[PDB]
């Protein structure tokens, strides 16, 4: 807020707007009807008690076909004032049929709905006071617009179209530092980047990039920032950067270009820098599939977080704004939790009961997790780690891989997803697999897991995960054993099998070429540069991607620090753990910066496997 | 009209002028993807209802935007694909439709014919060879499943093999090995896999494998005396 990104301050605006709208609906007893996908987000913002006390609504429901049978049971009952639906139409451009069938059948006499949208900063605070009646109606907005958007398909029943545009802007839930935008799923639980229908990839990609650009524009115009340097990586990031630049340069108002002349300008500057490094998940498919070792990573891949940051099996919330025990243990390694918990418990003995309840709950949950790690296919949780560590450095032999893949297939029972992920990593690590092993691996797969597995192994065999030795979308076509020489991923590191992520070193090289100095270096343009630059580092990335055009460096202004590292394609939460380590080590070395990680939705190995199915 | 800088007023004017063949190009050029679907909805509702396909073949190229809008209707997605002769798309659509109501073998002959007469690639050749293997498996399943009324249907080889090993048919359970070229290593410690999962020791008379089965008997369950010193 006001050039200082007070992230928690973003939370209040959405709640205030929703409360004002709901209280301005009607001063009676209201019943709320909320879409299943958006409800968890709303509950993570407004508590039930606050919702009841602030506005006279007293009931919340869900959009389901069960309501059709309950139309004469639930909808017929209550209905003290009216029914206020809440829908999300930001993606999939289609209203759910539930409201369509309920409107005509139950014959509601008052239809009011709520639709979500990003904040229209271009409205610039209603533009003063309409310029004293538009200086004699010199400007007007009647019919100066298309008749309807998306909701033009709603042209049935009555004219009760009291729409209400509730505003929404990103706010942090999992942690103070990192915000999160939900644009990676539809209402049908289909991945927005890896859809299970290989006929409409291009449109889905365009829609995703458009929505991401819209969210970034909303945040940028809300915070009143001036981007100075852009480091785009990949193909889609190029289009995203160009579209964002065009949209910023088109829709910006006046009274700020004048400031753009005063600040920065010609022959002078004021020492303000913001960076917009952008990456794509397809660039490095090496590390969304490794096993998590941090506490929240282990707790995540065994029990999937929903849209809200909570879990079904437990009841206590993991929100950071009311508890401090979770703050200091979320990103620590699993091994260093026990003794720390023992010390925390023993120090309080000499020494309010809410802390006791919190520590008891944490101890019980940790004990349950430790118990469930073992005795549940004992040794698998470690065996996969040793196998992954062996594969990453490279120890594959002639036809011996077929012996170990089925070694744990039925000796220890294991899910399909683990095997599929491991074989994908095997096929991806060597950057190529010969033509004499697919004929056996695919045969065994189709033998053991049905007939539909052939379709999965065919569809997944074109995104780059499952390739054969015999508009490129920026795949990776270089052996990984080479990358272990330029970079020092395998020696400082946690949340993995002792391996540094590839994105980690990719962002490291932009500011300090130390590891690149040890290997493949005789001269460098610099050793410590404050501004992001890319020079004399083309050939290494020319062979790494097959084209010396993936790297893009853009300077916008002609002539401590906020860096916006967005993530198009999900964030593997282990990267968040190493981001803090990067910030700490860079601050120690001398360069002081602050990182904000924009995420389109948490991504994880198993969560990917159901996507392409 | 097109020289405007409002991104909505000029879109309205172009369509209102009855020149409804250039505003789509402008909309896809600006890449809004929100007004464009509204324009398609408005344009579809006022015309012969059959020249939409004619417009979409020449204009808009492939760009499956309107196709993505109609994804949960399963009716309009059929005739358009049939007319466009996108047989792969039709095959995938009917495959997904069959995937819904737990029935895939019913739609299998269509895939056997849709992927047939393609003459376009060689991965489809591997797919049709796999389909031939599936057909051979199905005909063998019908052949073996009707001799004894054991209710054999769908399932995979291992599912059929696991129950077949129990009360095994010697010289018949191994007969399929030469027909399907089953790997020797996989089938060695699989009969024990299918036996000791229940209450029993045939592995003792299986000495005609290697290291691993020692651990497997150690894993499940005592009675560690068998085969202590074969090495």
């Amino acid at each position: 807020m006001n050039r200082f990104w007070n992230t928690k301050k973003f939370s209040l605006t959405n709640a205030d707007g929703l409360c004002a709208t709901l209280n301005e609906i009607s001063q009676n007893d209201e019943v709320l009807v909320v879409q299943p996908s958006v409800l968890p987000v709303l509950n993570s913002l407004l508590t039930f008690q606050d919702l009841t006390q602030s506005t006279p609504v007293r009931k919340i429901t869900l959009l389901d076909d069960q309501l059709s049978d309950d139309l004469p049971s639930a909808l017929g009952s209550v209905p003290q004032m009216d029914l206020i639906f809440l829908i999300d139409v930001r993606t999939s451009l289609r209203l759910p049929p539930q409201l369509l069938d309920a409107a005509q059948k139950h014959n509601l006499s008052s239809l009011h709905i709520i639709y979500c949208r990003w904040k229209p900063s271009f409205q610039n605070t209603l533009e003063d006071t309409e310029q004293w009646q538009k200086d004699g109606f010199d400007l007007n907005s009647k019919k100066t617009h298309f008749p309807n958007v998306i909701e033009s398909q709603l042209k049935e029943l009555s004219n009760e179209y009291t729409l209400y545009p509730w505003d929404l802007l990103p706010f942090p839930q999992i942690d103070e530092n990192v915000l999160l935008t939900h644009s990676l799923y539809n209402m049908e639980n289909v991945n927005m980047y890896y859809p299970n229908l290989r006929s409409l990839q291009s449109a889905t990609e365009s829609i995703l990039v458009d929505d991401m650009v819209n969210s970034l524009q909303s945040l940028i115009f809300e915070t009143n920032s001036i981007i100075t340097n852009v480091v785009s990586i990949g193909n889609l990031s190029k289009r995203c950067s160009h579209l964002l630049k065009k949209r910023i340069d088109e829709h910006q108002t006046e009274n700020d270009l004048f400031i753009k002349g005063t600040l920065y300008g010609e022959r002078t500057n004021c020492g303000l820098e913001m960076d917009l490094i952008i990456l794509e998940r397809n660039t490095d498919p090496i590390t969304p599939l490794l096993t998590q070792l941090t506490y929240a990573g282990i707790l995540d891949d065994l029990y999937e977080f929903n849209s809200g940051i909570k879990i079904k099996e437990k009841d206590m919330n993991f929100n950071y704004k009311e508890d401090k025990i979770w703050n200091d243990l979320k990103f620590l390694n699993f091994g260093s939790i026990g003794p720390q918990l023992n010390k925390l418990a023993k120090e309080l003995q000499t020494q309010l009961q809410q802390r006791q309840a919190f520590l008891k709950n944490h101890t019980t949950l940790s004990s349950d997790v430790l118990k469930v790690v073992e005795t549940e296919e004992y040794g698998s949780f470690n065996k996969i780690l040793e196998l992954e560590l062996e594969i990453l450095m490279g120890n594959t032999l002639n036809n011996d891989i077929e012996d170990i893949i089925l070694e744990l297939q039925y000796q220890y029972e294991v899910d399909q997803k683990k095997i599929l992920r491991l074989i994908c990593l095997l096929s991806l690590c060597k950057n190529s697999l010969r033509e004499k092993d697919y004929e056996y691996l695919r045969t065994f797969m189709i033998d053991s897991w049905g007939i539909e597995k052939c379709f999965q192994l065919e569809s997944l065999a074109e995104l780059g995960f499952f390739t054969s030795k015999t508009s490129k979308s920026t795949r990776l076509q270089k052996e990984y054993r080479y990358i272990s020489q330029w970079f020092n991923t395998v020696p400082a590191t946690f949340a993995y099998s002792g391996v540094v992520p590839l994105t980690m070193r990719l962002v490291q090289m932009l500011y300090d070429r130390s590891i690149l100095f040890h290997n493949y270096s005789s001269q460098q343009p610099f050793i410590l540069s404050r501004e992001p630059r890319v020079s004399q580092t083309e050939d290494l990335i020319e062979q790494l991607y097959g084209d010396s055009h993936a790297i893009e460096e853009s300077i916008w202004v002609p002539g401590e620090d906020i860096a916006l590292v967005v993530f198009l394609g999900g964030v593997t939460m282990g990267e968040i753990a190493i981001m803090k380590h990067l910030q700490k080590i860079l601050g120690k070395k001398g360069i002081n910066k602050r990182f904000i990680i924009i995420a389109d939705g948490l991504i994880n190995g198993t969560r990917i496997m159901n996507s392409i199915s | 009209a097109l020289l405007e800088k409002n991104e909505e007023a000029r879109i309205e004017q172009l369509y209102n002028l009855d020149d409804d063949s250039i505003a789509l190009k402008e909309c896809i050029k600006v890449q809004n993807y929100s007004l464009t679907i509204s324009l398609l909805i408005a344009l579809s509702k006022k015309l012969t209802n059959s020249q939409l396909t004619k417009l979409l073949i020449i204009d808009m190229f492939n760009n499956p935007l309107y196709l993505y809008y109609m994804r949960m209707d399963k009716a309009y997605l059929y005739d358009f694909y049939r007319q466009t002769d996108r047989f792969i798309d039709l095959a995938h659509v009917l495959l997904q439709q069959g995937k819904e109501q737990q029935s895939l073998h019913s739609f299998l002959p269509q895939i056997k014919d849709l992927y047939s007469q393609v003459q376009n690639s060689e991965v489809v050749n591997n797919t049709i060879e796999q389909l031939q293997r599936q057909e051979k498996l199905w005909i063998y399943q019908e052949s073996l499943g009707k001799r004894f009324a054991i209710s054999f249907t769908n399932m995979t080889l291992d599912q059929t093999l696991s129950k077949l090993i129990e009360t095994g048919q010697d010289k018949q359970v191994k007969e399929i090995v030469k027909k399907f070229k089953i790997s020797e290593k996989k089938l060695y410690h699989l009969k024990c896999k299918t036996l000791v999962e229940a209450k029993k020791d045939e592995l003792l008379q299986f000495a005609q494998g290697y290291m691993p089965f020692y651990t497997y008997l150690k894993s499940r369950g005592d009675k560690a005396s068998p085969y202590v010193n074969m090495i």
